[PDB]
């Protein structure tokens, strides 16, 4: 667990989690409960903040760049599946802005 | 998709 990775866990994930718009990204999209029976055929690599958080907490990542790619996948999946004025896209967009600002302050490995 | 999440 590099210090960039502990920053992803202690700073990026924590800051995003507390956001009022973050909760649709806490858990995998459940295509049955939400009646999106095409979701897994369009979105081949599902990702969510809960899975990212678990991977950080259990030292799954080899580098912070893998963690960031999961974040990038999470947001991009949202945009792939949804429409530009959907509430979910506005929520993703607000979260993504904070994400970009927070990883800009990520410390260097030393 | 997903409706009105506000």
């Amino acid at each position: 667990k590099t210090n960039q990775l502990q920053y992803m866990q202690n700073v990026v994930v924590k800051t995003l989690w507390k956001h009022q718009f973050a909760w649709p990204f806490y858990q995998p999209v459940d295509a049955i409960k939400l009646n999106l029976p095409d979701y897994h055929k369009i979105i081949k690599n599902p990702m969510d903040m809960g899975t990212i958080k678990k991977r950080l907490e259990n030292n799954y990542y080899w580098s912070a760049s893998e963690c960031m790619q999961d974040f990038n996948t999470m947001f991009t999946n949202c945009y792939i599946y949804n429409k530009p004025t959907d509430d979910i896209v506005l929520m993703a967009q607000a979260l993504e802005k904070i994400f970009l600002q927070k990883v800009a302050q990520m410390p260097q490995e030393e | 998709a997903k409706g009105l999440l506000l």
